[PDB]
């Protein structure tokens, strides 16, 4: 058994991971109280679960976690929250005052004074572990401290864990619930500095969610509380495999060998079918929920694979699914959608089928499904999001628009046009994979 | 607790000032003895802001009352709200400042200053995060036009790295009480352009058309003026009173309003102005949020460009349908909105009204067409100064005529700077 | 109030699109780079397809479908012929064709040289013809190493020449058949009621390309007789249809204009999984061009597709107004001319 | 077409199918990054003061 650490950067990634070990917890039977009945070894252990969840000598399962934020107004929810008792305060890390929606401010002003804090309790959370495999960083983009400290951390964690993987899990701002128009800048920011650092990134659009949410959840004005529930699944099914028996991707390392074979493309596309509403249902097959999995419309970044080539394609089902039904909607979908691979490539999937179907937080807006599946597959389509966001950096760059806020925190100018241009870089490695 | 400094200098400042802390005491549910009866704990989530809380649950405002005179201060401590003011921060002197920016600036002010940083200084130690300092002043007049911008640029050597954001009163013929305001206006000015980080240009011309034109208030007085400047400064508080995502405080709200660091002069609206019982419905909001006619600065938004907007709807209402009417009106006068800033209008809601309305919207705008302003101080300033007529009130306090001549280039400068990103 | 941008200035028949749209006084033209924006008339190359569909609260609608160009390119319609089950090699209304890539640079050099040894050997008719997508450059021989040697002289591509087309009477002239074909949102598929066809005004000579390439250009630049016979050598349906029915006892919709609706509809229902907006964040619909061959037994052979074409003088404010009505009116509606090919989707 | 590695257990299975064959910066660096930048800081306010001073 080998462990993984959790770490939480900003609004965002608190919010989003608090929802996600509710999750765990009700995935696992663990009770709010950290007691996991179902743990008949007290004290210790090398499950499955482990990875996620240490022991205490009184059968507290506590989460490998650690939240950091800027400012501490969110993690006092969690100090005061339903779980509250699942942490020890060593985790729970807040500042004073935020990064202001400035990539600078948390990266430089801010984040200086607070980095050496979170790598000693980070620290202490290694020193549990008898083999740690890496660490899953949960962060927004468009956030000063989601963007700005994230990097920061990312860079410390290379040196004193060189030989350890890091995930990422990123929130793709979307003006429908963002809260900075500099978003754009502190994305491509924090995805020049990150990029070397990141061996596979997992990028949620908030668009796609807040329609996904709407269209099929029937909700007219989603909140964050709609999306954390909705992303909080699809994380779940992607750290299945971490925290349960089986086969495929068993550890961080495999994510990697299985969906990143060029390095910098390293950002996998996530589908995720059914989402139904629980006020609504006819259960849906194997073959419709797979074939959902090629509906833009269902996808966590709005882009179109057939108009790019794909490099990996993993299927993860959740419930009552056999092999043989995969491999029958396969052969369909094979026959009626325009699935490209790269010709360096095999045309296939790895099929990774857990029987337990998803839970669901009971009274929440998702319907307990008795199957459902997450793909994710590696298309160079989602450079689409790239190509958008570059497109709003280089228009308000052009007039400096903001600019002066980020110089006044000691950040250099030019460190604006040295991101700029590693993004056009990997538009052009993007286009020439996916483009004839 | 992330705490805001309140200052009010000068008559207007203070009058304004005075009606604004009774304003927002009432929507937080604070009685004039400072206790607390209200009915919400909305109320006191982000009472901190604005307010210290003191023994016997009491709360005080984080106020400081300047003046160069006794006479305005007197009022106000004998009005409606006037116990709730911490009584040793009434700072004032006696000579006064007899509309004149040199006096308050230079020296009836710099024999007063160091007492107010003294209350000041006071009022910041006892911060848990201090976001800044909002003051509220004209620039028409002596003491908060000239001490006012004199104690921006104290606060600032002191609080460098803190928000500084003020709600200024500008000067018009219209409502004027001396022939000089152009000439304190345009020297406050340059003051603000460097020492503040958001401005709120309020324009008694605009707020008399409005009680004449709308409110259809034949003889308005400054009461009836400011009125709306109380309500106008209500809402665009609201962000930094009320939980919420958009704005929260002073820092935040900058980097969304601000792409440029002297283009910061906000023009501010509010919505509805009703010269009265009758609903309201989110368009119709909506529509007269964005109306010129709602407008506080007395400038054409049609002639220039939207860099930034701020919407705040206030009240229970289909927050589906304020994103479909907001997304309506940029999409139909998307020519009005720099293309250059993708994404620039915010807006925030906010589910407690304001006294008297069951829902409401303040517009918060950094437009293009603020210029206007400028260049209509700037004429009347230049009508003057060719003939020097008038200096001897200034150049009898030390004043050099190179010091007006600085004032008028820079103010013609920030109108070219304006000018260049209309087109 | 609905808006639009125009990021093709050299594009006829949008900008009739365009002024009629303004002349409705419900649209109005906003700048090329706004994106708050209903309808975009998109540039040919390079169109953002990827920033479409990302406006809250806009129906956005772009008159290109991305990935047509499979269909509108000389290399890659032989490949999507050739690769397509739905088409098959075996396809029948398509002239035998090959893709040919310089020596300077797959490629089907060597499976071009059986086929020509076998006709050289049976005697049958061994003309051939060579072009590409980079010409206003084209070579028609008998012997395959001219074809060859001109090419290596971008990539082309060699079909088998149509040796006995169907000649219009008086004139001995060839001749080439338009069509305009509208395809919508919602990827219904509608054909103009009005071609046109660009006849050559020169005798055909089996034994000089003026005779033989029947480009409206080339026949006023190389030409003699231009327009002796019709004006411009374009000859409508009215007046082909009757000449049809004089001299071959036939109707133009029997003899030729089945088949080009048959071909009309397997090259876009072929394509049409690829290139779909059904439900996708954006709508697609595209105006296409069609032109056609038909040989001395009134068989009909296509022989490219035009994602950008123009229209006829006469017909352009017809074909420009129907595209206002079925395609842009039919998603946003205001305050036939075209024949609906029915296919199951 | 081609199912392989199929690995069963308790709580569920995985396999692969295939359909067709194929055709660091140091901590000192680090620092120094991070101290040039609060320098800058320093030198932008410093020259506020100066401004401020005169
Ligand atoms: N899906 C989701 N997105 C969120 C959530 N909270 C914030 N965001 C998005 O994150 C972006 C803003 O970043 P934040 O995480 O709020 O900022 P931060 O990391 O706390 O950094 P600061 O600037 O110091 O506040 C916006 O685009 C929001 O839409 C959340 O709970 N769920
Ligand atoms: N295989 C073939 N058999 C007979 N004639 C052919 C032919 N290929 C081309 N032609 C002749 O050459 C002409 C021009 O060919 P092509 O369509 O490639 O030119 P182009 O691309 O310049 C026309 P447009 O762009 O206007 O559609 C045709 O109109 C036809 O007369
Ligand atoms: N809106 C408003 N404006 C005022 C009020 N009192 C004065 N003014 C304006 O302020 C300017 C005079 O400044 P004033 O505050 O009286 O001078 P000070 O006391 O020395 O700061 C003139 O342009 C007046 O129009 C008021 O109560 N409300
Ligand atoms: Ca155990
Ligand atoms: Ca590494
Ligand atoms: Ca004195
Ligand atoms: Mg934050
Ligand atoms: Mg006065
Ligand atoms: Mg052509």
């Amino acid at each position: 058994m080998r462990e993984c650490i959790s770490i939480h950067v900003g609004q965002a990634g608190v919010q989003i991971g608090n929802a996600c070990w509710e999750l765990y917890c009700l995935e696992h039977g663990i009770q709010p109280d950290g007691q996991m009945p179902s743990d008949k070894t007290i004290g210790g252990g090398d499950d499955s679960f482990n990875t996620f969840f240490s022991e205490t000598g009184a059968g507290k399962h506590v989460p490998r976690a650690v939240f950091v934020d800027l400012e501490p107004t969110v993690i006092d929810e969690v100090r005061t929250g339903t779980y509250r008792q699942l942490f020890h305060p060593e985790q729970l890390i807040t500042g004073k005052e935020d990064a202001a929606n400035n990539y600078a401010r948390g990266h430089y002003t801010i984040g200086k004074e607070i980095i050496d804090l979170v790598l000693d309790r980070i620290r202490k959370l290694a020193d549990q572990c008898t083999g740690l495999q890496g660490f899953l960083v949960f962060h927004s983009f468009g956030g000063g401290t989601g963007s700005g400290f994230t990097s920061l951390l990312m860079e410390r964690l290379s040196v004193d864990y060189g030989k350890k993987s890091k995930l990422e899990f990123s929130i793709y701002p979307a003006p429908q619930v963002s809260t900075a128009v500099v978003e754009p800048y502190n994305s491509i920011l924090t995805t020049h500095t990150t990029l070397e650092h990141s061996d596979c990134a997992f990028m949620v659009d908030n668009e796609a969610i807040y329609d996904i949410c709407r269209r099929n959840l029937d909700i007219e004005r989603p909140t964050y509380t709609n999306l954390n529930r909705l992303i909080s699944q699809i994380v779940s099914s992607i750290t299945a495999s971490l925290r349960f028996d089986g086969a495929l991707n068993v550890d961080l390392t495999e994510f990697q060998t299985n969906l990143v074979p060029y390095p910098r493309i390293h950002f996998p596309l996530a589908t995720y079918a059914p989402v139904i509403s629980a006020e609504k249902h006819e259960q849906l097959s194997v073959a419709e929920i797979t074939n959902a999995c090629f509906e833009p419309a269902n996808q966590m970044v709005k882009c179109d694979p057939r108009h790019g080539k794909y490099m990996a394609c993993c299927l993860l089902y959740r419930g009552d699914v056999v092999p043989k039904d995969v491999n029958a909607a396969i052969a369909t979908i094979k026959t009626k959608r325009s699935i490209q691979f790269v010709d360096w490539c095999p045309t296939g999937f790895k099929v990774g089928i857990n029987y337990q179907p998803p839970t669901v937080v009971p009274g929440g807006d998702l319907a307990k499904v008795q199957r459902a599946v997450c793909m994710l597959s590696n298309t160079t389509a989602i450079a689409e999001a790239w190509a958008r966001l570059d497109h709003k950096f280089d228009l308000m760059y052009a007039k400096r628009a903001f600019v002066h806020w980020y110089v006044g925190e000691g950040m250099e100018e030019g460190e604006f046009s040295e991101a700029r241009e590693d993004m056009a870089a990997l538009e052009k490695d993007y286009e020439e994979v996916g483009v004839d | 607790m992330r705490e805001i400094v309140h200052i009010q200098a000068g008559q207007c400042g203070n009058q304004i000032g005075a009606k604004f802390w009774e304003v927002i005491s009432d929507e937080h549910g604070i009685d004039p003895t400072g206790s607390y009866h209200g009915d919400s704990d909305l109320q006191l989530e982000r009472i901190n802001v604005y307010y210290n809380e003191a023994t016997g649950n009491k709360y005080v405002p984080r106020a400081i009352l300047v003046d160069l005179e006794p006479g305005t201060m007197d009022s106000v401590r004998s009005g409606p709200f006037g116990q709730i003011f911490r009584p040793d921060n009434f700072v004032f002197g006696q000579s006064g400042a007899g509309n004149n920016w040199a006096k308050g600036h230079y020296t009836e002010g710099a024999e007063l200053v160091d007492s107010v940083l003294d209350v000041v200084r006071k009022e910041s130690e006892s911060c848990d995060c201090l976001q800044g300092f909002q003051l509220t002043h004209s620039l028409g007049g002596g003491t908060g036009s000239g001490m006012g911008t004199l104690l921006i640029s104290k606060i600032r050597e002191e609080y460098p790295d803190r928000i500084m954001n003020t709600f200024s009163v500008m000067p018009s013929p219209k409502v004027s009480d001396t022939v000089v305001e152009p000439y304190n206006a345009t020297l406050s000015v340059h003051q603000l352009v460097e020492n503040t980080d958001e401005t709120y240009c309020i324009d008694n011309e605009a707020l008399y058309d409005i009680c004449f034109r709308t409110l259809k208030l034949t003889t308005p007085t400054y009461g009836d003026l400011n009125h709306l400047v109380s309500a106008t400064m209500s809402g665009v508080t609201t962000c930094l009173r009320f939980p919420g995502q958009l704005n929260a405080d002073l820092r935040k709200l900058a980097v969304n309003m601000v792409p440029f660091p002297r283009l910061h002069f906000f023009m501010p609206g509010f919505a509805p102005l009703t010269s009265q019982y009758r609903a309201l419905t989110v368009p119709e909001l909506t529509q007269q949020m964005f109306d010129s006619k709602n407008m506080m600065a007395a400038c054409d938004p049609r002639h220039g460009r939207y860099l930034t907007v701020a919407a705040i709807f206030r009240g229970r209402m289909s927050m589906k349908e304020v994103d479909e009417q907001m997304l309506n009106v940029q999409n139909k006068n998307s020519s009005y909105f720099v293309e250059w800033i993708p994404n620039n209008v915010k807006t925030a809601v906010c589910d407690i009204p304001p006294r008297g309305l069951k829902m409401s919207a303040t517009f918060i705008g950094n437009s293009t067409a603020i210029q206007e302003l400028f260049k209509r101080i700037s004429e009347q300033f230049t009508a003057m100064f060719r003939r020097k007529a008038f200096l001897h009130w200034y150049t009898g306090e030390g004043m050099d005529e190179m010091e007006f001549t600085e004032a008028e280039s820079n103010m013609n400068d920030l109108v070219s700077e304006y000018q260049q990103y209309q087109d | 109030m609905y808006t639009f941008v125009v990021r093709d200035e050299n594009s006829s028949v949008y900008a009739e699109v365009s002024r009629l749209l303004l002349a409705t006084g419900q649209w109005k033209r906003l700048r090329k780079d706004n994106p708050r924006f209903n309808l975009m008339l998109g540039e040919r190359n390079r169109l953002p397809f990827g920033r479409l569909g990302h406006e809250p609260g806009l129906v956005q609608l772009v008159n290109y479908y991305r990935g047509a160009d499979k269909l509108c390119r000389k290399a890659s319609l032989v490949k999507l012929i050739k690769t397509s089950p739905e088409l098959s090699e075996s396809c029948t209304w398509f002239p035998e064709s090959y893709v040919i890539y310089p020596t300077n640079l797959t490629d089907e050099r060597e499976v071009f040289l059986a086929a020509y040894n076998r006709r050289r050997e049976g005697r049958e008719g061994n003309v051939w013809i060579a072009k590409s997508s980079a010409g206003a450059g084209i070579l028609i021989s008998s012997e395959a190493s001219e074809l060859l040697d001109f090419i290596d002289e971008q990539v082309h591509v060699i079909q088998k020449y149509l040796e006995k087309p169907l000649l219009l009477e008086p004139g001995h002239r060839k001749f080439d058949i338009r069509s305009w074909v509208l395809v919508d949102h919602l990827y219904n598929i509608y054909l103009y009621r009005e071609g046109v066809l660009r006849t050559s005004s020169e005798p055909y000579n089996s034994a000089d390309k003026t005779c033989h390439l029947t480009n409206h250009c080339i026949q006023k630049e190389y030409s003699k007789n231009y327009g002796r016979y019709e004006e411009g050598n374009e000859m409508f349906f009215e007046e082909f249809n009757q000449y049809l029915m004089d001299a071959l006892n036939t109707t133009l919709e029997n003899s030729i204009l089945l088949q080009i609706k048959h071909i009309i509809r397997s090259c876009l229902m072929c394509i049409e999984p690829a290139i779909s907006t059904k439900h996708l964040h954006y709508q697609s619909f595209q105006l296409f061009g069609f032109d056609f061959m038909v040989d001395e037994e009134l068989k009909v052979w296509l022989i490219e597709v035009n994602g950008a074409p123009a229209c006829a003088q006469k017909l352009y404010a017809e074909l420009c107004q129907g595209i206002v009505d079925v395609a842009i009116s039919s998603v946003f509606p205001l305050a036939s001319i075209f024949i609906k090919l029915h296919h199951h989707h | 077409m081609e199912v392989i590695e199929l690995n069963k257990c308790t709580s569920g299975q995985s396999f692969e199918v295939i359909l067709k064959p194929p055709s660091d910066p140091s901590l000192e660096e680090i620092q120094k990054k991070l101290e040039a930048a609060e320098e800058r800081r320093k030198y932008q306010e410093a020259e506020l003061l100066k401004h401020l001073a005169e």
